[PDB]
RNA sequence: UUUAAAAAUUUUAAAAUAAUU
């Protein structure tokens, strides 16, 4: 699980580091949204 | 005018030259030949440097000469490994303190 | 078992890293089809049983 | 049709350590 969240999704080989932290962005943003989740 | 100063800029932020103890060796054909920055395995997308920042060779050649030169026995063939964050990132960062002059 | 201890054959995953290694691509660029067989492969004698 | 060579200059003025004439 460690080296899975080091990945992008387990390696990391093949992902620039400028669309790999783009994505991390995108990700975190959208995590808690609720999307995802009176008479 | 002429010689862009991105050259000068760097020279003047960063310390790093070749100790007194070295200058019994050949240093200058281990930083030639014997320190490379294209690892074993080929490209890796971390270990790329941007076209416009040549300077970062330089810091490379530092690190790896050192870093054999340090441990005992034979020196080796050193090969770099791994940037994290990346090339563009760390020549942003030396280039922002290269700015700042 | 005993096939390893009679076969002549031995598996060295260098091969594949030297012949991937002579393989010219350039460096502005965001995929790289060597390091990417390179990840997928992971050459590593470790389990070839 | 896309990439890239990038400058190797000085003699660098002073203060500390070491070697020498
Ligand atoms: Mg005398």
């Amino acid at each position: 699980a460690h080296v899975a969240s080091h990945g992008l999704h387990g390696n990391m080989t093949l992902t620039s580091s400028e669309i790999q932290r783009h994505i991390t962005e995108f990700i975190s943003s959208w995590q808690n949204h609720p999307i995802v989740q009176a008479q | 005018m002429l010689q862009d100063v991105n050259t000068v800029q760097l020279a003047r932020v960063v310390n790093l030259a070749v100790p007194d103890t070295w200058m019994s060796l050949d240093f200058d054909t281990m930083f030639k030949h014997h320190v490379k920055l294209l690892p074993k395995d080929g490209r890796h997308l971390n270990t790329d440097i941007p076209p416009r920042m040549g300077w970062l060779r330089a810091i490379l050649r530092f690190l790896g000469a050192g870093m054999a030169m340090t441990a005992t026995g034979v020196a080796v063939d050193i090969y770099l490994e791994d940037i994290h964050g990346g090339g563009r990132s760390l020549g942003q960062r030396f280039m922002t303190w290269m700015r700042q002059e | 078992v005993l096939l390893q201890r009679i076969s002549p054959l031995q598996i060295d995953p260098t091969i594949i890293s030297n012949t991937m290694s002579t393989v010219s691509e350039s460096t502005t660029q965001t995929l790289s089809p060597a390091s990417s067989i390179l990840g997928k492969l992971r050459p590593s004698n470790s389990d070839f049983s």
